[PDB]
């Protein structure tokens, strides 16, 4: 029981990196063409 | 054509600067004289000292493939020029065409 509970650990971890790594990717999906359309002044091409 | 793209196939930073002022300087040359050919008259008998001219230069650093333009400081490039143009805060804005 203590083995299985010891990879639940691993599992449960795994899957918490998981959602973490690929929002980051979603999140600054969206982020980098608000601010692409939104800025004209053009001295930043773009924010992560 | 001046540039022939020197820059493209070697590393950039020491010599970009160089190039660019070549081109800057020049731009000032003309600054003075069109002001000097409209204050030929009265002998400078008004106003005789020299202001400082405004110069702007829009660079466009886009690369064909495989090749990064070095690109300086705007501010540290702009203040080079301290004492001969007024926009000592920027001179030249760089973009890249998208």
């Amino acid at each position: 029981a203590i083995e299985d509970l010891g990879r639940g650990m691993a599992a449960v971890d795994h899957a918490i990196m998981q959602y973490h790594s690929k929002m980051m990717e979603q999140i600054n999906r969206t982020i980098a063409e608000l601010w692409q359309s939104t800025y004209q002044g053009t001295d930043i091409d773009t924010i992560q | 054509k001046r540039f022939k793209g020197l820059e493209k196939k070697q590393d950039n930073r020491q010599e970009v600067t160089k190039r660019l002022m070549q081109i800057v300087e020049e731009m000032i040359a003309e600054a003075n004289e069109m002001w000097r050919s409209l204050h030929e008259d009265s002998q400078d008998d008004e106003d005789e000292e020299q202001p400082l001219p405004l110069i702007r230069l829009k660079v466009e650093y886009s690369s064909p493939e495989g090749t990064k333009f070095e690109v300086e400081n705007p501010q540290r490039f702009s203040n080079r020029f301290a004492g001969k143009v007024a926009n000592q805060n920027d001179v030249v804005h760089f973009y890249r065409k998208k």
